[PDB]
Parts: structure tokens; C-alpha cells; sequence
RNA sequence: GGGCAAGUCUGGUCGCAGCAGCCGCGGUAAUUCCAGCUCCAAUAGCGUAUAUUAAAGUUGCUGCAGUUAAAAAGCUCGUAGUUGGAUCUUGAGGGCCCGCCCCUCGGCGCCCCCUCGAUGUGUCCCGCGGGGCCCGAAGCGUUUACUUUGAAAAAAUUAGA
RNA sequence: AAGACGGACCAGAGCGAAAGCAUUUGCCAAGAAUGUUUUCAUUAAUCAAGAACGAAAGUCGGAGGUUCGAAGACGAUCAGAUACCGUCGUAGUUCCGACCAUAAACGAUGCCGACUGGCGAUGCGGCGGCGUUAUUCCCAUGACCCGCCGGGCAGCUUCCGGGAAACCAAAGUCUUUGGGUUCCGGGGGGAGUAUGGUUGCAAAGCUGAAACUUAAAGGAAUUGACGGAAGGGCACCACCAGG
RNA sequence: CAGACACCAUGGUGCACCUGACUCCUGAGG
């Protein structure tokens, strides 16, 4: 677990969640995400349970920890909103970064113009990062992924409930992940939160 | 409607097990079903079960394990005089080192190893391994 | 499975586990037996008696007050309908279809339907004959079906 | 289902929404109730799915009206099962 | 796979699972475990000593795996906010 | 030549003669023919024809197929025929095993006779031997199929000492 | 006036055993689904014989023939047309009582039960809401929205599982082979022919061989070639404008 | 979518073909 009071959440997180529009979900009924759901908003739309979002995020974070090299976890986003997000994560945690197009075959193909060696994949939506998700299960790689109520759950080990499409939702979850892994093993230390704001993540946000 | 009850139960468990599902609702529930489940349970092939009581005919919820590979039914039942048991055992089991043929004998519903010791034959219910 | 109807659905109530219903006022044996006797005087079937007893009185079935059911009471008394209620109502439908068939000789549907109902009577009747609820020396007929319903 | 659940004491909202004979412990949810209703001056016991009307001496006619589902009732009423 | 009283036949002893109680065979794809780090608690900061769960081809292709891992992890402990 | 074990043979022929169960060769540079030579297989035996058996899950009891390859009756009712829901009770000994529970016999006993000890046509320990009646036991209550143990169950054959 | 016919509304929508079935209204009996602490208390599943129904044409006797129209006769078009195409028009279409008993009567998939997976519709019933609209003083109505539950026709997406594949939540739970029952097939042709029987007024319907012939008949997918099949381009060895 | 939409038949043949072992060997020296 860790030192323990702020790993049972705190108001600071609950404010960030609400702001980033995490809480709203899809309108498709569930059979694999159903457990996670707190309550259903009137006339469709599911309110995800922040308590569940926490525990899964921490279990994910913990799995990246106990590797003494953070490079062999590949952070993956093909979404525009999360290109900046993963780039900041890679600076911070020390992940090997994949922003924009994946380009098929880097965990496959003996003869190729690039090859990456991971041990764990972190995905932002496995219906946009579907190519890594399929490719990973041909070569025996576990995949964590940020899943909503209409994402595929096949070949995903650990799902993290969250909207995880667009806006600040993808950004915030990368920020909180980086903060979490640095707590256990980093230089934030002692299981207390980051001094970096989530705004360094998020999207580019069109510059005036 | 149902002209055998063993055949439905056995299938139900196997189909659950394929999924990884750890529950079934079998019915109509009979004395023979209970007896078959207990012998099966003892050897570790399935987990524990719980009989729910109704005035319809009863319903059993079996919590199963994947220590089983196949529970087949020999429907329609045949006589076994302990010199067709050998023929069955080579035919329909993968080795003689493991698996049980489960029969009903006048000395009780028993596995065929116990049958061999008693030298009491009867009617063959099914098998598992 | 149904070979007696082209249905697929259900046609029975769910029934409760318990031998006592409703357990807050189950009345007494006395009350409902009097009521049964008086209703059965008027020539009412067990079905009709069960319905009216259920809703108006605080009994549901009378199987939960005493181990007897409405038919059993009737049968032991010797005041009872002279054939089972279901068999009556089956015979009654086959009469009604037969009257409609007399009216219309181009109604192919009615001919088909009559056959089905008649077959249904025969299988039910066969069951009653074997278990001595009907005499084996009676048999269903156009002739006698009329006489029963009248 | 996520296809590995085992339920030995199932919640009474996923067993109470189902059809009457499809329940995992089968007893119907039907009950009796006492009806007070003001033009009747006696407390008439009525069946929730009465079918045919319940009527009483105290009322002219005002007690039930037939409906194929739950029996219709008129003005002030109460219900307590009691104990099914 | 033993023979006799406990003589070793066999080329190797395969991994098992506890999310469906089915062996991981023989060179199969989509078969990997999942080392979650322990944290020592109270003072924070990761201390060893991996908790490992074994995930088979079967569960993953039937899209079970997400829920399964939580059941396995919770039942033997330990994660904050349980 | 392939199936098929052993000729990318030599001469001769050239869709001719023949070969060829089947597939196919031969119409001019024939590894299938016709001879020679060499080699192969089985070996006092081998080839051939034919019936039948195996292979053949191509008759499918064990153990078939029927959307489209050969194959669900136009449809329903329905008798024979086949098949059929749930539900009844039997503690010690030794480190399981045994009898039990929610009158023809044996014999707990009662009465009889030669009587066995109080006694020597005969008792009050008892039916012990013959009896009757009648309990733990047992026909017990209403039948079985099944299965189990026996007998009855040709020699040769056959497995096999 | 006659005879015929009920568009658009009309849909992978309903009902009916199937064949089949759309103008209005009323009558007659019938069927399902649903709700149901009602009744009986095992009455059931499925099937030789036996029986009910059965589009179209044809056939028996009438009505009737508007419309359209197997045959016939005409005009074209074609090397050939007797066809398609135009015209004239017969039986027939329509209607009634009888025959007849077959259709690719196609979802090419026996019937009954159990079990195994996601999501959203829609006809219909019932139930629920500090939901909308609507009417009477508001209601109880009713149409609608959301949720829940049944039984319908289907769909969608899936290493759910099968299959030779096409496909297919059944064509799944089949070598790890076995729930119940029924029907039909055993290479292709000869052939639904021969022959005897049977039913029919007739036309026809049912049962149903052999000699001989022959190592392929067939299914599916793949790749080519080709199309007087559909979307395309490019060139004075093609056309255009012209020499 | 919302301008015009015609006759036309016939025709034959063979050989597509199947195994692994790097030297120009340097050649005055070697």
C-alpha cells in the first residue's frame, strides 16, 4: 500500500477529477465494467466510482514499480489530447514514449526500421491503440489500459474506469499516474503528492 | 421435457467451466444428482455445492473447479458384470492410472474401484477423469 | 412441451414455499367450510370457489388452512360436480365450436379447431377413466357432449 | 456477468425484478391488503391481483374495479402483507 | 507430472491459474503473469517482494482478466482503500 | 514409370505389336512395350482367377451423414410403438469391521413332556432334545427386472497347466 | 349499367398449423401472449397406421366473363420466331357445390427439453417514476419518455463454439463420441423409368427394379482468362475536327 | 435525378515437369 492517509484519496484529487470531466461515462450497459460504477445519472450516463479509479491506478503504478529501469514500460497514445501528456510522462517517470502513430510492428518484425522492447504497456484507449493491443497478445506482453464503458476488455489486464477520451481527462490521468509511480519510486517520495500541476500535461490548448 | 437429469447437469458444469464461470443452476434435483456430485467432489474434480430447497423439485448451485476434463454420461445405461468394465475402461478413459467410472450397485452408488473390490455390478451411470 | 396447444408461454401461477398463508389472519376451518358448502350448493366449480375465497376472505388457498383442497371436501361430503371441472369446460368448448360449425360449413378453421379440442378431451378422459374418476363405459360423443353441458 | 462470479445469497433487486417462476428462491411477491375505503364501513381483505372484483356489504359498489394486472382500488387504502 | 511414489518423468512443471483453474501450456501466446510491487506500508517506498498472478490465453480472449486480477489481489491483500 | 520394393538401362519397335486391376505408357532420341543385361521381393515355392473377411466410422450397437457435397414427409392432429418430473429412517471391540436404530428352525420368554441343576410317568431356573404360542432375529410389508453366489452345465476343438 | 379490384398508407411489422391473410361496420364462435399465493395433481414428450387442411393449373355442373388472357389467327423483328415485341382472342381469371393432392408448398435446415454471450430496437401484455404532453374541476383514461419483465419477427458485433469453407448463439455443449423420439441417404448415370398394385371421371398422384455404362459426378474457396454486367481511365497503331 | 435506350448464330488439338556439398584453385614465396 504505502503511507496511507492520502492513498485513501483526499479532497485535492476529488476537485481535480470533477474539473477534468472524468466522472461522466458512456450509455452502453456493461458486463465487465459494471462493478466499478457508482450510480447511474438519470436517463443514461454512468457516474464512475472515484474509489475504484484510485485503487486500479495504484495497482497499475505498483506494477511499473519493481522494475529498476522505467524505460521498459511503453506509454502509448495516438490521441491528439494525450500526445503532450505522454511526452511529459516520459520526461518525468523515464518511460519510452509513443506519441502520434504507433507504426505497426515494433514488438513484432525481426526486420524493421524500429524496434522497442517493453515489459508492460500502458494504453489510453485500446480502441484507438487497438494495433498495440492486438500486437502485444501475439508476443506475450501484459497491457494495462484506460477503459470506458464501450472500450474492448479483451487482452486488457487491469482496467481503470475513466472517460479517457478528449479534454483534460487523458492529461489528468497521466499526471496522477506519474505522481503515483514517483511516490513509491522516484523523488517525490514518502507517498505525498507532486508539486507539479496537471496543466503541464493536458492538451496543447490552442495558443493565443 | 427431461428424460434424463444427469445429462443436463454434466453439460451445465462443463459449459460453465469452459467460460471460467464458477456457478450453475442445475435442476430438477434428484437423489442420484446429489450422490454423483458427492463422489465427484470427494476426489477434487469439482468444488462444494449447496442445495436450495423449494417445493417445486429443488435447485442446486454447484461451485465448480477446473480440475475436471470431462464428465460423460452413459445414456442409456448398460449392465456391467465386471467383465465389461475392463472393456469400457480401455475404450473410454485415457489411461487405467486415473479416472473413475461411476456406477450404481445394490451396495450403493460407488466408483468402479470400490465395485471391483465388492464384486457387485449393476448399471453404469457415467464417468469422469 | 405442448402438443395440445400451439403456445410457447406459461399458464400457471407461481406458488409459495410455505404451508401457511398469509399468517396474520388465516381464519378458522369452520368459516370457509360453510362458505364452500353454500357455494357448492349453487353448483359452482372448484375453480370459481377458489377465486372468490382467495380475494374476499383472508385465506388464499384452503390448502394452507387444512390439508384438504376444495375438491377433497366436496368428494368426501358426496356433494360434488359429476365430472372434473377441466373436463366439463373442455366438453363445453367442443359444444360451442360444434354449434358454430353447424352455422357455417365453409369455416375450415372451425373444423381444424374442433378436432384439436376433441383430441384434448379424449386424452384427459382416458386419464380419468384409468384412475376411476370416470367410468370406462362412458365415452365422449357429439350426442352426449350436448347432454352434459345442458 | 464477468464470467467467474459465484453468488450464494443474491441481492433482492436482481431477484425481485425477475418473472415469478424464474426467481432463484421461488415464492411470488403477491400479498393481501386491507382496504378501508370510505364508502365501505367494513375492512375488506383484498388480493393484490384480485382478477374478479371484491365487493362488500358496506359499500354500494365501491371497493374494486377489475384490471388484468393489479386490481384497481378507489380512495383511502392501506397495505401490509403481513408476512407474505 | 510424477510417476511412481514421486519420480520425475517430466520435461518441466507448467504454470497454473486461479482465475479459472486452468494450466498455462506449452509455449502459448497471451500468457504472462503480472508482478505487482509490494510497498512496506506506513513509511511508504517500495520494498520487494512481488505479488504475481498468472494470466492465461483463455481468460484474456474472453475478456475476463480485469475483474479477475482485483478478486485475486484483494483476497490475499493488500492495497489501500480496501 | 506411379501406387510399389527395384533400370535418369542396351538393342529393337514407334499410338504398330503390346502394356494397362487403377492412374496411365507407346504417335522416333519409350526409365512402362518386345528381347537381352542388370537389379529387386519372396524362396521349394511363387504367380493368376474367384468367393468371403480385414482395412471401411464406405451400413457407423460401441461409432455415421442429411444448410449448400447423396439425404427432413406441405403441414398439423394422433393410436400402436418408444420414452417419461420431484418425493417414503439403519453405541461399543480392535486398529475399516459387525448386528441395530429417530414358528418348518434358532430362541428372549410363557405353558407341555423324557426332565437339566432345588428333583430322579416327574418341578418352580429352561425349550436347551422333540412341542405349541411367540420377541431382538425373521416370511415380516406388495411384486420384480437387475446384480451376486451355487448347482445343472459332451468329449474333441479352443485358450491353457 | 356491368363485372372486377381494394393503391398511397404497408415496414426484415402482425396474425394464422401450414396453405394463406390489408375498404367500412355489425354479428358468430375460436386461438395465442400476458397477469394470476385460482383449479386438477402427473394428466406428459414424440411418433407406423388412421384422420384434418392444402396455392396454382386442370377436370364435373351452373352463374359469369368487366379486366386481362395458355390455344388459334394476324403485324413486325430474326438466316430460323412457331417466341420476346403489336393486334384479334379461346379455355381460364371472378363466384358455388364437387374432383384432384402436388408446388423451389425454400428459412433447401424434423419435433420436444436443458445448458452455453454482448448491445440496441420494434408489434403486444403487465409492473414501476419528486418523467413529459393530453381531458372532466383534476383524475382513473390514452399517446409519448426512461427503467423493469415476459412471450414475437428479425438485426447488429464478437478466436462462444462449430464447419471443408461460404457461413452459423446454432449448423454450439461430437473421439473428452451416448437427453428423448421420428424420418431419409450410402458414387454418378439407367429412373420416378420398367413392372405389379393402389387412388382418380379425366388430367394425373403414390409404391418402385435391373442389364449396361463409367473414375469421376459434386461442393466450397483460390487464382487466371473472358463478358452484348456496374463504377473507371489512358493513346491520332482509337475516335474527334479535318488533311 | 427530370429527353430518346433495335437484330446478331456457329466453330479444334499435345510437350507447364521434381535433390544438398562456397576454388580462377592460388601454382615467386607458399
Amino acid at each position: 500500500s504505502g503511507a496511507l492517509d492520502v492513498l485513501q484519496m483526499k479532497e485535492e484529487d476529488v476537485l481535480k477529477f470533477l474539473a477534468a470531466g472524468t466522472h461522466l461515462g458512456g450509455t452502453n450497459l456493461d458486463f465487465q465494467m459494471e462493478q466499478y460504477i457508482y450510480k447511474r445519472k438519470s436517463d443514461g450516463i454512468y457516474i464512475i466510482n472515484l474509489k475504484r479509479t484510485w485503487e486500479k491506478l495504484l495497482l497499475a503504478a505498483r506494477a511499473i514499480v519493481a522494475i529498476e529501469n522505467p524505460a521498459d514500460v511503453s506509454v502509448i497514445s495516438s490521441r491528439n489530447t494525450g500526445q503532450r501528456a505522454v511526452l511529459k510522462f516520459a520526461a518525468a517517470t523515464g518511460a519510452t514514449p509513443i506519441a502520434g502513430r504507433f507504426t505497426p510492428g515494433t514488438f513484432t518484425n525481426q526486420i524493421q526500421a524500429a524496434f522497442r522492447e517493453p515489459r508492460l504497456l500502458v494504453v489510453t484507449d485500446p480502441r484507438a491503440d487497438h494495433q498495440p493491443l492486438t500486437e502485444a497478445s501475439y508476443v506475450n506482453l501484459p497491457t494495462i489500459a484506460l477503459c470506458n464503458t464501450d472500450s474492448p476488455l479483451r487482452y486488457v489486464d487491469i482496467a481503470i474506469p475513466c472517460n479517457n477520451k478528449g479534454a483534460h481527462s487523458v492529461g489528468l490521468m497521466w499526471w496522477m499516474l506519474a505522481r503515483e509511480v514517483l511516490r513509491m519510486r522516484g523523488t517525490i517520495s514518502r507517498e505525498h503528492p507532486w508539486e507539479v500541476m496537471p496543466d503541464l500535461y493536458f492538451y496543447r490548448d490552442p495558443e493565443e | 421435457v427431461r428424460m434424463n437429469v444427469l445429462a443436463d447437469a454434466l453439460k451445465s458444469i462443463n459449459n460453465a467451466e469452459k467460460r471460467g464461470k464458477r456457478q450453475v443452476l442445475i435442476r430438477p434435483c434428484s437423489k442420484v444428482i446429489v450422490r454423483f456430485l458427492t463422489v465427484m467432489m470427494k476426489h477434487g474434480y469439482i468444488g462444494e455445492f449447496e442445495i436450495i430447497d423449494d417445493h417445486r423439485a429443488g435447485k442446486i448451485v454447484v461451485n465448480l473447479t477446473g480440475r475436471l476434463n470431462k464428465c460423460g454420461v452413459i445414456s442409456p445405461r448398460f449392465d456391467v458384470q465386471l467383465k465389461d468394465l475392463e472393456k469400457w475402461q480401455n475404450n473410454l478413459l485415457p489411461s487405467r492410472q486415473f479416472g473413475f467410472i461411476v456406477l450404481t450397485t445394490s451396495a450403493g452408488i460407488m466408483d468402479h474401484e470400490e465395485a471391483r473390490r465388492k464384486h457387485t455390478g449393476g448399471k453404469i451411470l457415467g464417468f469422469f477423469f | 412441451g405442448r402438443m395440445h396447444a400451439p403456445g410457447k408461454g406459461l399458464s400457471q401461477s407461481a406458488l409459495p414455499y410455505r404451508r401457511s398463508v398469509p399468517t396474520w389472519l388465516k381464519l378458522t376451518s369452520d368459516d370457509v367450510k360453510e362458505q364452500i358448502y353454500k357455494l357448492a350448493k349453487k353448483g359452482l366449480t372448484p375453480s370459481q370457489i377458489g377465486v372468490i375465497l382467495r380475494d374476499s376472505h383472508g385465506v388464499a388457498q384452503v390448502r394452507f388452512v387444512t390439508g384438504n383442497k376444495i375438491l377433497r371436501i366436496l368428494k368426501s361430503k358426496g356433494l360434488a360436480p359429476d365430472l372434473p371441472e377441466d373436463l366439463y369446460h373442455l366438453i363445453k368448448k367442443a359444444v360451442a365450436v360444434r354449434k358454430h360449425l353447424e352455422r357455417n360449413r365453409k369455416d375450415k378453421d372451425a373444423k381444424f379447431r374442433l378436432i384439436l379440442i376433441e383430441s384434448r378431451i379424449h386424452r384427459l378422459a382416458r386419464y380419468y377413466k384409468t384412475k376411476r374418476v370416470l367410468p370406462p363405459n362412458w365415452k365422449y360423443e357429439s350426442s352426449t357432449a350436448s347432454a352434459l353441458v345442458a | 456477468m464477468p464470467l467467474a462470479k459465484d453468488l450464494l445469497h443474491p441481492s433482492p433487486e436482481e431477484e425481485k425484478r425477475k418473472h415469478k417462476k424464474k426467481r432463484l428462491v421461488q415464492s411470488p411477491n403477491s400479498y393481501f391488503m386491507d382496504v378501508k375505503c370510505p364508502g365501505c364501513y367494513k375492512i375488506t381483505t383484498v388480493f393484490s391481483h384480485a382478477q374478479t372484483v371484491v365487493l362488500c356489504v358496506g359499500c354500494s359498489t365501491v371497493l374494486c374495479q377489475p384490471t388484468g394486472g393489479k386490481a384497481r382500488l378507489t380512495e383511502g387504502c392501506s397495505f401490509r402483507r403481513k408476512q407474505h | 507430472m510424477q510417476s511412481n511414489a514421486g519420480e520425475f518423468v517430466d520435461l518441466y512443471v507448467p504454470r497454473k491459474c486461479s482465475a479459472s483453474n486452468r494450466i498455462i501450456g506449452a509455449k502459448d501466446h497471451a500468457s504472462i503473469p503480472m508482478n505487482v510491487a509490494e510497498v512496506d506500508k506506513v513509511t511508504g517506498r517500495f520494498n520487494g517482494q512481488s505479488k504475481t498472478y498468472a494470466i492465461c490465453g483463455a481468460i484474456r480472449r474472453m475478456g475476463e482478466s480485469d475483474d479477475s486480477i482485483l478478486r485475486l489481489a484483494k483476497s490475499h491483500g493488500i492495497v489501500s482503500q480496501n
